[PDB]
């Protein structure tokens, strides 16, 4: 067994072409040639700001990013949701229904000032 | 009540925002897995506040905020059940999803469609939260089938592999 | 890379991964020991289990046979 | 999964063969026919291919494996499957 | 780029369980010609590995040391009360 | 070999071995690698049932 | 068709691989791999080809009885966990012809190189077809083997889809 | 445990039927038996919103525990003594159910012992 | 209805008097404007239908069908203009004319007050449909498909004509409002059995009913793409609309006359759904899918409950958009590879990414993913059929499993796996193709927000 | 279950990635020291799954077994459950023994690296959950039943004994 | 070494 002389010669010829093809898949240094790039003045600040390095100004940027997230994705959504619930949902009947609070002996009702009586004396078990 | 109900809903709305932003409105590719992972971690935090309130006093409520459809004597309304099971499971699911997404940022780093992968993971989570908070069986069925189809799409992620499609 | 691959040899390790791994294995065993010191009942037993055969017939209300 | 190179493949292929007791490391070159030069039989060649599969972590089908009769042919076969061109 | 391979002559079956296999093959008049290709798995950082119990007790010395200090601290706080 | 000339309508279509495409050599250079078919060869009557996503007939160890 | 020798060597490789799946531990596998080789060496010289066939059939029956029900499979081999995992990323080169001109302008060097390859393919085609016509018997080809290029400046007939096939890790 | 072997692999006539016990009158052999005291009123358990299966003869300890848990928030390691009183009250309630089973079994034995003795007369 | 009839008629001179190179732009733009005005039909009242005149009216049943009909015309012009690009100008204009005339007959069909006016327009739709199939279909089989289409329809509709005239002689009117007040119960006699069959078989053939459906896989498969869109989206719904109307005058006989047709439908939907699993022609698979879905509409109409009537109305609308989308998706592959065989072109997700998203969305609506209106309609029918007989949930359940299987089998076979090596002409999706798909799916998913407008008069 | 089961998959993903997509445990081995952090998480995860006292899995699995043992229940179902609990220890040992212990059985080019911060921090958070989450959730939820705490010694330690066996 | 990625046209 083993390649016949014909098989070896064809494999060698194909191997040369294949490696030339693979070599031609490499990008040149300038590629990709991107078209005119727009930048924002907000990035201008941060690019110069952080090239310094340090771990005290790599924290301001992190704090800035998280604050912009908290504002756009927590505070504004909760404002919209709170406005929606307070002035549209809860103005209709039975839209938000709370389980009524548990009342325990000795509690005081905030609405009325009523005082709930304590339970009767326990027949103190040994423990 | 006003804080409990506001924060329980924002948890769900917050998770839909990375889906909407993938309408190429604020979209930039490179940061997307980190964006989705950050939304999950915030959703975990907002979900702890209603959970603390339930733990403190056992507060529970039902939100039936949108009337969708009345069929004679069957009124179907988008309604959410913030109770024991949904107050405990939501933070746990979000906490574990938070780790898996951070893990995915490393595991799937060389996948050319990593953004689509994080979109699909997020869509699964949304449908699962719909399932858990559902107050009527129709809304539950939406989440029930939602996770099934997302499961189908994630199992067959490598769609050139015949075994994955099967 | 910061960790270059090796050939037929044990890999290179950062000290960070060894310390962190050691810390969380120690934390596991500290927790187990601390919880067992305080809640050994949760595994062994909360309350003594009575032996029914030792209960007297007077306290279970069993009348004598011939009546 | 770091990338392979032609020299790296050849180095590891020859490295495995120098750990095979039936081969003399001082008479082994890339063009040493396993049967005609090194004087091995076809059962030895099957074991050699199996080692290469273990070395590089992938299978060589029996129809292709049987034709790999020298170290250089093993290198070329691995290089072709891994798209190695340098 | 070139990775440099460890010298191949360092791979020997002596001292490893591959030597036991060789010895009990020589009883039957057989020899194992690939033993040196496996030797690396039994040498260097791979030579010594824990048992199953050793694995489960990872961190137990430091955990137990911290536990003994914790009850002492607990038992000091109680006495100071 | 055609199917038996009952009234079921096979005509002269070849009756080929009832083997799954999963049973074919995966290392051969098929024209349709996923189907493991060559261009021009007769397709099994039930080929769409024997694709690799459906019915498997491979030998089993038990 | 497989010769008798091919059938034996395929069995030997199959038997060893399933043996390795049973043994797992390397030192244990080395031991039993050498016992199995000794069995094959015991009949290496069997001139009677009727008896060598009977030995082969019994060995295959013994293998089927002893095969591991869940043998090890290399990850990318057929049936492996990564088999075909990257086919969804393999895009044929002809798709580049449909790129918009603004997309091609991002890789002026790649596409200039690509035009040379397409020119090479165009100019070789007539000679490749002619070489196959003249080297093929009147009935037609009797095997699937293709010939090499016999001349200088000729390419082996039917090379394009072999040479330009997608990389195994295309993305 | 052992009691299952006796009923299933032995004489089932002198073994209690868990789905039908008690079968003797409560006062058979118990002169002047006291009724069980209930501390928590129906309204208190309704106001506390106890799960119906928790509205047993130990409910008053549970209510005391629930009130402590609410008032000790966020300290979830407090009320550990309140929890134990409820656990111990439930333990004593379980022992009372074990005594009922043992009482039932001994009367079934006594009933049979009378039949055989009252049959050996004939 | 003259505010819709006259503008539709004017599409013809617009088409004929346009510049040669603006026939598609002009007809598409103005047909979309007509579709926009059709939203004025949504002035429906809780009690009374919107009764324009002696000839025409619109209630909550016909209104959604009218809006769908007028929406489909611009989509069909978009779907047709590529494969008619080499047709000579006059024959292009005649093709558009057939589409316009079909729309004219349909919008008058859905608003006709009198059942004999409904009949004439109901048969009238045959003529342009037959011409479209036989003249502009691609294969030899289009001629045979036209004959099956024509004679299956007429075999049923001629007995209907006799029945309707008989009713007018006996009642004195076929005006649908009058029949609501003058309707009398149907006594159980042999003569009334054949009146019932005469009044129903024509509509059953158009659904089609299982057993009487052989015309559909021929006609829907051999027609040009515009022909398939209207055939599946609207023309199948003439049968459902007709049955929903005429059952008014057939009670209580429908109680027992329904049984044979309910069995054909409940078992037929499982049969036709199974057929889809082994179809080799992509267009043929989509056609058999329609038969399975319309079996639910037949069953829903025959059990005559408020829930089944709401479900039937939703399904008819939902199926119309979905089946039309699937035909358009299948056609876009056909225009590239020029074959309808499903296994021919594989792995198209690799070559056409966005088009593979339309395939997924089309498939999900076909298998009735909640909360799509496809699911809402199917669910309401399953609910009502459970009350008709609990055992029906088995047949409904099996069908939903099979439907998921063939819907995703179509998706997996064509979009996934490895692409076919020798098919090298799969050019990128055109803006026209992408707009055509999104004009199906976007309205379909938007209706999920406000489902009541497609739930019919029982809502 | 969500905590330690998710962590186990991530630990296996870490191993799979380090061995170039190898998922067969027969080709692993000798990873106890090569991947110390994945080793720690894998051991914690396995101990949590098998009900090691006071880890996250103990606070549910052990109450479940106690409740089943003391319930009016199908006898065969009870036995199947206990045997399944023992099998849980066996296949948990199977992963640890073949993945981590012994000598390496993977290929010669060693690219083991678990030093990415994304990998460490994601596993680390679930490891903290696999230790304490059961205790924290168990001590904060309101009681909705009457827990059974009185039983013979052998029914109280059944879960632990069969796990040890 | 950066390589070219063959993809279908994304422009349209
Ligand atoms: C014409 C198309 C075929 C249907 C036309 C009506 C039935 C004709 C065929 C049956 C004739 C004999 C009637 C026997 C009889 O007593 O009635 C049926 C008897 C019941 O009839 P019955 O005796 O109770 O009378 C019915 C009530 N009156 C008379 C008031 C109308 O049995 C059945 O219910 C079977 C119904 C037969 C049809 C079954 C489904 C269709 C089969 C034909 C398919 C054709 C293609
Ligand atoms: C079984 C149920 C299954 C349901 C499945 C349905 C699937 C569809 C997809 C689900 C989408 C859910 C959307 C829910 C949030 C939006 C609700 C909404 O659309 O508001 C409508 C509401 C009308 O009130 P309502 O009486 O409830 O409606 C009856 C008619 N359907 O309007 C209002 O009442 C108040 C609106 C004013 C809000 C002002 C806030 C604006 C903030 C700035 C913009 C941001
Ligand atoms: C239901 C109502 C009946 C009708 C609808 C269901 C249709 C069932 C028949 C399926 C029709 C074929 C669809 C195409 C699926 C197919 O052919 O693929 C075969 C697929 C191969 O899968 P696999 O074994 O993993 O092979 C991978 C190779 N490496 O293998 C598969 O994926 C198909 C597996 C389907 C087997 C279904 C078995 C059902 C068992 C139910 C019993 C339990 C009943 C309910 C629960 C018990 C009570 C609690
Ligand atoms: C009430 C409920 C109704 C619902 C149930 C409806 C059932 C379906 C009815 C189907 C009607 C028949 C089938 C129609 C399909 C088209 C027929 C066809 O294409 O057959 C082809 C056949 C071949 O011959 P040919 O086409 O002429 O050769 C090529 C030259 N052109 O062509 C021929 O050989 C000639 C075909 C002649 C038949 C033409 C159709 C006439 C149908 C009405 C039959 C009239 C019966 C009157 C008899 C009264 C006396 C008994
Ligand atoms: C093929 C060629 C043969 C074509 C079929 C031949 C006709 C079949 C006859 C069916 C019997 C219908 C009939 O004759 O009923 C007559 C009945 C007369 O009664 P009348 O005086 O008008 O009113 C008082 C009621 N006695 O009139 C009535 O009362 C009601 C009549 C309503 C109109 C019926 C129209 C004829 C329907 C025949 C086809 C219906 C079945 C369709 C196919 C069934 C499925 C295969
Ligand atoms: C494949 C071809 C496709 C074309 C299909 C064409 C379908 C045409 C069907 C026409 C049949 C109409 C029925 C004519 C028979 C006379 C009806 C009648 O008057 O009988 C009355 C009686 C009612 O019974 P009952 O409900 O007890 O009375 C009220 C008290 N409760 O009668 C009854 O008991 C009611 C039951 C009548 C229905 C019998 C159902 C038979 C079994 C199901 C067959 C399904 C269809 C088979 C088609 C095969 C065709 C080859
Ligand atoms: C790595 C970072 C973690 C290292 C922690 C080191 C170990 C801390 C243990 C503290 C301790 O020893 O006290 C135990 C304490 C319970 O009080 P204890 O002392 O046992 O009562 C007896 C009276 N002397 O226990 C407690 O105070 C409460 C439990 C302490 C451990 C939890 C630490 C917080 C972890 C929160 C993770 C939550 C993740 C899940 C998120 C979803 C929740 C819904
Ligand atoms: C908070 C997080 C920082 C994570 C990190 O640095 O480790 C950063 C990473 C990328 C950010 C997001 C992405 O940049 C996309 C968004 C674009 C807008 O400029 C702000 C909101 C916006 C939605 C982001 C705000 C948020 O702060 C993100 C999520
Ligand atoms: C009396 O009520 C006894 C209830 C059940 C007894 C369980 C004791 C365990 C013995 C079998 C476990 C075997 C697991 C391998």
């Amino acid at each position: 067994s083993g390649y016949t002389p014909e098989e070896k010669l064809r494999l060698q010829q194909l191997r040369e072409l294949r490696r030339r093809w693979l070599k031609d898949q490499e990008l040149s240094p300038r590629e990709p040639v991107l078209p005119p790039q727009r930048v924002s003045p907000v990035e201008r600040f941060w690019n110069k700001f952080l090239q310094d390095g340090a771990l005290w100004k790599n924290v301001i940027y992190k704090t800035y990013r998280h604050s912009i997230f908290a504002f756009t994705h927590v505070l504004i959504p909760v404002w919209i949701i709170h406005y929606y619930l307070k002035y549209h949902v809860t103005t209709k009947p039975y839209t938000i229904v709370e389980k009524k609070p548990r009342i325990f002996p000795g509690d005081t009702i905030l609405e009325t000032g009523e005082v709930i009586p304590p339970m009767k004396e326990f027949p103190d078990q040994h423990h | 009540m006003n804080m409990f109900s506001s924060l329980s809903l924002v948890t769900l709305l917050l998770l839909t925002m990375p889906i909407m932003m993938m309408s190429f409105n604020t979209y930039k590719p490179s940061n997307y897995p980190l964006y989705v992972k950050t939304a999950i971690s915030y959703a975990f935090i907002t979900s702890m506040i209603p959970t603390m309130m339930f733990i403190h006093s056992g507060q529970e409520l039902i939100i039936s905020n949108w009337h969708w459809l009345t069929i004679q004597t069957l009124k179907l309304s988008l309604s959410f059940k913030m109770d024991y099971f949904s107050m405990m499971f939501i933070p746990v699911a979000l906490f574990v999803t938070w780790s898996i997404m951070e893990f995915s940022m490393w595991y799937m780093y060389s996948d050319p469609n990593i953004n689509k992968f994080f979109k699909y993971l997020l869509l699964f989570l949304i449908t699962m939260l719909i399932l858990v908070t559902a107050n009527n069986l129709f809304q539950l069925f939406i989440g029930w089938e939602g996770v099934g189809i997302m499961s189908f799409l994630l199992i067959g992620w490598w769609y050139g592999r015949a075994d994955a499609n099967t | 890379a910061h960790i270059e691959p090796r050939y037929r040899q044990f890999p290179q390790l950062t000290r960070s991964q060894v310390i962190q791994a050691e810390f969380f294995s120690a934390t596991m065993w500290f927790w187990i020991l601390w919880r067992f010191w305080h809640d050994s009942d949760a595994v062994l037993g909360h309350f003594p289990y009575p032996d029914p055969s030792q209960w007297t017939d007077e306290e279970l209300g069993i009348p004598p046979d011939d009546e | 999964a770091p990338p392979l190179t032609l020299e790296g493949i050849k180095d590891r292929v020859l490295y495995v063969l120098k750990l095979y007791d039936k081969i003399d490391p001082e008479k082994l070159s890339v063009n040493s026919h396993f049967m005609k030069d090194l004087g091995l039989d076809s059962l030895d060649q099957v074991e050699i291919i199996m080692a290469m599969e273990d070395e590089f972590g992938f299978e060589i089908p029996d129809i292709d494996a049987e034709k790999l009769m020298c170290p250089q042919e093993i290198v070329d076969y691995i290089a072709d499957k891994k798209d190695v061109y340098e | 780029s070139k990775m440099e391979l460890p010298d191949y002559k360092q791979w020997k079956i002596e001292g490893t369980p591959l030597e036991t296999v060789q010895e009990k093959l020589a009883a039957r008049g057989l020899r194992d010609p690939w033993g040196r290709n496996e030797a690396w798995r039994y040498m260097g950082g791979f030579a010594n590995n824990v048992s199953f119990v050793g694995a489960l007790l990872k961190g137990f010395k430091w955990g137990f040391a911290a536990f003994v200090v914790a009850i002492g601290a607990e038992y000091y706080l109680e006495s100071q009360k | 070999e055609p199917y038996p000339d009952d009234g079921t309508g096979y005509g002269d279509y070849p009756k080929l071995p009832d083997r799954s495409q999963q049973e074919r050599d995966p290392w051969y250079d098929w024209d349709h690698p996923d189907l493991r078919l060559n261009w021009g060869e007769p397709m099994h009557w039930d080929l769409d049932m024997y694709i690799r996503n459906r019915v498997d007939t491979s030998p089993t160890p038990v | 068709y497989l010769t008798h020798q091919q059938k034996v060597l395929r069995l030997y490789k199959r038997a060893l691989r399933h043996l390795e799946s049973w043994c797992i531990h390397r030192d244990k596998y080395r031991y039993f791999a050498c016992l199995l080789r000794a069995r094959f060496d015991e009949h290496k010289n069997e001139k009677d080809m009727v008896k060598a066939t009977q030995l082969l059939r019994e060995a295959e029956e013994e293998f089927w009885h002893g095969q591991h029900p869940q043998p090890y499979i290399f990850p990318e081999s057929p049936g492996g966990t990564s088999y075909e995992r990257y086919e969804c990323y393999k895009v044929p080169e002809w798709c580049l012809d449909d790129w918009h001109p603004s997309e091609k302008a991002m890789y002026p060097d790649y596409f200039a190189k690509r035009e040379q390859w397409k020119k090479l393919r165009r100019e070789s085609w007539e000679r490749e077809v002619k070489q196959l016509q003249e080297e093929t018997p009147v009935g037609g080809p009797r095997t699937e083997a293709l010939p090499p290029a016999r001349k200088q400046g000729d390419l082996p007939p039917l090379w394009w889809h072999i040479v330009t096939r997608p990389r195994e890790r295309p993305m | 445990g052992a009691h299952l072997a006796r009923r299933y692999l032995g004489d089932a006539s002198v073994e209690p039927d868990p789905l039908r016990m008690p079968t003797f009158p409560p006062d058979y052999g118990f002169p002047e038996r006291k009724e069980r005291e209930m501390v928590a009123t129906q309204q208190e358990m309704n106001d506390a919103q106890l799960v119906l299966q928790q509205r047993d003869y130990c409910a008053h300890y549970l209510i005391r525990f629930l009130k402590c848990k609410r008032d000790s928030f966020p300290n979830f390691l407090a009320c550990k003594h309140e929890r134990h009183d409820w656990d111990y009250c439930e333990h004593l309630d379980y022992v009372k159910r074990m005594k009922e089973f043992e009482r039932e079994r001994r009367l079934l034995q006594r009933k049979k012992r009378r039949e055989q003795r009252e049959a050996d007369m004939a | 209805m003259l505010k819709y009839i006259i503008p539709t008629i004017m599409l013809m001179p617009l088409t004929w008097l346009s510049k040669n190179n603006m026939i598609w732009v002009n007809s598409t733009a103005h047909s979309l404007l007509i579709s926009f005005t059709s939203l004025l039909l949504m002035n429906q009242f809780g009690d009374n239908s919107l009764n324009f005149s002696l000839l025409f009216f619109s209630d909550s049943l016909s209104t959604p069908l009218l809006i769908l009909t007028m929406w489909l015309l611009p989509l069909m012009l978009m779907a047709s203009q590529h494969h008619l690009s080499k047709e000579n100008l006059t024959r292009k204009k005649l093709f558009i004319t057939m589409l316009i005339s079909l729309q004219l007959f349909l919008i008058m069909t859905f608003t006709a007050m009198e059942l004999i006016l409904f009949y004439i327009l109901f048969e009238a739709t045959l003529v342009p449909t037959l011409i479209i199939i036989t003249r502009w279909g691609n294969q030899t089989e289009r001629l045979n498909a036209g004959l099956y289409f024509l004679f299956y329809t007429l075999a049923g509709s001629l007995p209907l004509l006799v029945a309707l005239i008989y009713i007018q002689n006996t009642v004195g009117s076929l005006n649908f409002l009058m029949l609501q007040y003058w309707v009398q119960p149907v006594h159980n006699s042999w003569s009334n059995v054949f009146m019932w069959l005469a009044c129903m078989m024509a509509f059953m053939v158009k659904m089609p009913l299982y057993g009487l459906h052989l015309w559909l896989p021929k006609a829907h498969v051999e027609a040009p793409i515009a022909g398939s869109m209207v055939l599946a989206a609207v023309l199948l719904k003439l049968g459902g609309y007709g049955m929903l109307r005429i059952t008014l005058i057939l009670n209580p006989m429908t109680d027992f006359m329904a049984y044979p047709f309910i069995m054909l439908s409940l078992w037929g939907m499982i049969m036709t759904s199974s057929i889809c699993l082994r179809q080799t022609d992509l267009k043929s698979l989509i056609a058999y899918s329609s038969v399975s879905h319309m079996a639910l509409v037949i069953v829903a109409i025959l059990i005559q409950t408020p829930w089944s009537y709401m479900g039937a109305t939703a399904l008819m609308i939902a199926h119309g958009l979905t089946s039309s989308m699937l035909f358009c998706l299948a056609n876009s592959n056909y225009e590239r590879i020029h074959s309808r065989t499903m296994i021919l072109a594989r792995g198209l997700q690799t070559l056409l990414p966005l088009m593979a998203t339309w395939w997924l969305l089309a498939s999900l609506t076909n298998l009735a993913l909640p909360p799509t209106i496809n699911l809402i309609g199917e669910l309401f029918v399953v609910m009502s059929t459970f009350s008709w007989s609990n055992i029906t949930i088995i047949l409904m359940g099996v069908n939903m499993v099979i439907t998921a299987l063939y819907s995703l089998y179509m998706l997996i076979m064509t979009q996934r796996g490895k692409y076919t090596y020798h098919i090298n002409n799969i050019s990128p999706s055109f803006t026209r193709e992408n707009a055509l798909m999104s004009l199906h799916i976007l309205p379909l998913l938007l209706l999920t927000l406000n489902p009541k407008i497609i739930l019919g008069p029982l809502y | 279950h969500a905590f330690f089961k998710a962590m186990l998959f991530m630990c296996s993903g870490s191993i799979i990635h380090s061995l170039n997509d190898e998922q067969d445990i027969r080709k692993m081995g000798g990873l106890f020291k090569a991947m110390p952090f994945t080793t720690t998480a894998l051991i914690v995860g396995s101990l949590a799954l098998t009900g090691m006292p006071f880890l996250t899995g103990f606070y549910s699995k052990d109450l479940i077994i106690e409740a089943a043992n003391t319930s009016y229940t199908n006898a065969w179902a009870l036995l199947m459950t206990l045997i399944a609990t023992s099998f849980t220890a066996i296949y948990s040992t199977r992963i640890i023994f073949f993945a981590l212990l012994g000598q390496p059985r993977f290929p010669t080019l060693v690219n083991i690296n678990e030093n990415n911060p994304l990998l460490i921090n994601s596993i680390k958070r679930l490891l903290i959950g696999s230790l304490f989450a059961g205790y924290i959730i168990s001590n904060n939820i309101p009681p909705t039943t009457i827990p059974q705490m009185t039983m013979p010694y052998y029914l109280k330690t059944t879960a632990l004994i069969v796990t040890i066996l | 070494k950066r390589l070219f990625i063959i993809k279908p046209s994304g422009f349209y």
